């Protein structure tokens, strides 16, 4: 039983919608639950989550559509894991704004 | 026309062994007709004891001659067989039947009875939890057992339940076998790979229905994933 | 002393088809004074034929008996799945009788390759001081199946009694387990535990086995 | 059936994107989707040096014409990121190559 790493891409700085994408690595067991939030709130759409791979170690990608407008009004963008009860979150924001 | 058999379901070895063979509906009158044992160890075939025609002529085996004796009563109506110098070996279950004449020969059978012969006592049975250490192949399903041992007679039933007392079809119960005078016994189930991998039940109970004692322990699934 | 010996011991038979068994005696029965019994696992024996010639009451017209002397043979027209039970051929002119070995009939199918699952010894059994090593086969045919049990490269014997289940009744398959019996001491001394089984089906025979410690 | 010529997206760690032990190593994500035929190729740069080791490129997978997308992941130091790297994904597609560059300058 490993915790699993939490990391979120932001797009760069010099330009790109666009999207964001959670990867949890080093985890045990396979089954993991992600999900995202937008400013405390839950996201009902525009969120999908793709098949469990093989990295013994398992990897899963997450991919979150969004706005340029929304991304310059430093919306708050966080990534829930859940996995052996419990829940890891991270907050990512632009460096540049 | 049918017939009946009783007696002690445990006899300790070196002993007397005492059964009767209850029928009723026919007299031993006419000629021809007559009363003989049958005995079948497990895994074997029938083995001949002894057969007692009218007019008080009985026969024996040479191969057990002067080791058994036959003795009917007509007031009663049922032969009584007696068995000396009991040994391991001999445990089988016992048959009477009736020859309608000097062809028909054991046209009716009756319901036997097992007779064990151990040195041992009728303990409850023991049960031991079974961890599936399969790796690196997670193949069609997985597969948990319950291992009952220390137990005699050899009367068990085997039922698979979930955590939340649900209903499991296994089917899959293996005979008991004679190691070190006491019988031991093997019973295992098929689960789904998917329901592993999902609901939080992380244990199952196995259960033994033994007239000595109603313990059930559970068996923890080793779960891979 | 007359001795019956029946052949083959195992035959597989499809339904609908012709089933001829053999009966062998070790010397002439005088007035051919042989009968068949059928008998059931679970339930008690019951008469077929008697002198080898004339059916009983309650018995379908489909079994027919022929031979004489040293030789007789059981012919079974339209075989049904109910009549896969084991058969006994029994002479009464010998007074003392004397019972053959019987013949098995199963049900002819396809060579189903085998599982192989072992689950090492609970700590709880092994503070009692006996370790049990459990291979289990499910799911194949023939019935007839070599395992055996190499630990530490060196192959074991005389410590496995071997026990098999019935043919199934809805897959007609079979399934036996087989168990390691040793003492704790011993069990202490050795690290890899594995059982070989060999298959008709198999191209190249499968090893299971598992480290100690790490379950 | 037809001929369209790839998207080239990369992704970047932002600034509270690094962890573990010193150095902290991050990852970089280059994604290729609508493009047709299947085929691909994915190379990384990295200041004008080819990349020959640390990275890892997923195999094609399926995402009206067929579509298709790739996704691979180079690993990166975080002092070379500081040091104003510049990070260029290269992709061939039918004889055609197209050029991403990233940077963590405003
Ligand atoms: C007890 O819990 C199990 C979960 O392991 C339940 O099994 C699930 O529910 C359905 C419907 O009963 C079963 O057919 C499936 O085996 C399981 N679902 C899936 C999606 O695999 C089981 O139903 C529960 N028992 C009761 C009585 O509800």
């Amino acid at each position: 039983e490993m915790n699993p790493n939490v990391n979120v891409f932001v797009p760069p700085r010099d330009g790109f919608k666009s999207k964001l994408i959670c990867e949890a690595t080093n985890f045990t067991p396979k089954p993991i639950t992600v999900s995202w939030l937008k400013d405390g709130k839950l996201v009902e759409s525009g969120f999908t989550t793709d098949p469990v791979t093989i990295e013994q170690t398992y990897k899963v990608i997450s991919t979150l559509t969004i706005s340029e407008i929304d991304w310059l009004n430093l919306n708050v963008y966080t990534c829930r894991v859940d996995h052996r009860g419990l829940t890891f979150l991270k907050n990512v924001s632009s460096t540049c704004a | 026309v049918t017939l009946k058999e009783s007696g002690p379901t445990l006899v300790k070895p070196t002993q007397t062994l005492t059964l009767t063979c209850t029928f009723s509906g026919f007299s031993l009158t006419t000629t021809g007709e007559g009363v003989g044992w049958i005995r079948q160890p497990p895994g074997k075939a029938l083995e001949f004891l002894a057969f007692i025609y009218w007019n008080d002529a009985k026969r024996y085996n040479p191969s057990l001659q002067s080791r058994l004796t036959i003795t009917k009563d007509a007031s009663k109506k049922q032969v009584v067989l007696t068995l000396t110098n009991l040994d391991p070996v001999d445990t089988a279950t016992y048959y009477c039947a009736r020859t309608s004449g000097w062809d028909i020969e054991f046209e009716y059978w009756g319901q036997g009875t097992l007779v064990t012969v151990s040195s041992g006592s009728a303990s409850a049975p023991t049960l031991f939890p079974l961890v599936s250490c399969e790796n690196s192949s997670p193949s069609s399903t997985v597969a948990v057992g319950c291992l009952a041992q220390d137990f005699l007679p050899d009367s068990i039933t085997f039922s698979w339940k979930y955590k939340n007392n649900s209903d499991i079809s296994s089917t899959r119960g293996f005979p008991s076998v004679l190691r070190g005078g006491k019988y031991a016994a093997t019973s295992q189930v098929l689960l789904p790979s998917k329901d592993v991998m999902q609901g939080t039940d992380e244990h199952v109970v196995c259960k033994v229905q033994h007239p000595n004692g109603n313990k059930e322990k559970d068996v923890p699934l080793p779960v891979v994933i | 002393e007359i001795v019956l010996t029946q052949s083959p011991g195992t035959l597989s038979l499809s339904p609908g088809e012709r089933a001829t068994l053999s009966c062998r005696a070790s010397e002439t029965v005088s007035n051919d004074k042989v009968a068949w019994y059928q008998q059931k696992p679970g339930q008690a024996p019951r008469l077929l034929i008697y002198g080898a010639s004339s059916r009983a009451t309650g018995i379908p017209d489909r079994f027919s008996g022929s031979g004489s002397g040293t030789d007789f043979t059981l012919s079974i027209s339209g075989l049904e799945p109910e009549d896969f039970v084991v058969y006994y051929c029994q002479q009464y002119a010998s007074s003392p009788r004397t019972f053959g070995q019987g013949t098995k009939v199963e049900i002819k199918r396809t060579v189903a390759a085998p599982s192989v699952f072992i689950f090492p010894p609970s700590d709880e059994q092994l503070k009692s001081g006996t370790a049990s090593v459990v291979c289990l086969l499910n799911n194949f045919y023939p019935r007839e199946a070599k395992v055996q049990w190499k630990v530490d490269n060196a192959l074991q014997s005389g410590n496995s009694q071997e026990s098999v289940t019935e043919q199934d009744s809805k897959d007609s398959t079979y399934s036996l387990s087989s168990t390691l019996t040793l003492s704790k001491a011993d069990y202490e001394k050795h690290k890899v535990y594995a059982c070989e089984v060999t298959h008709q089906g198999l191209s190249s025979p499968v090893t299971k086995s598992f480290n100690r410690g790490e379950c």
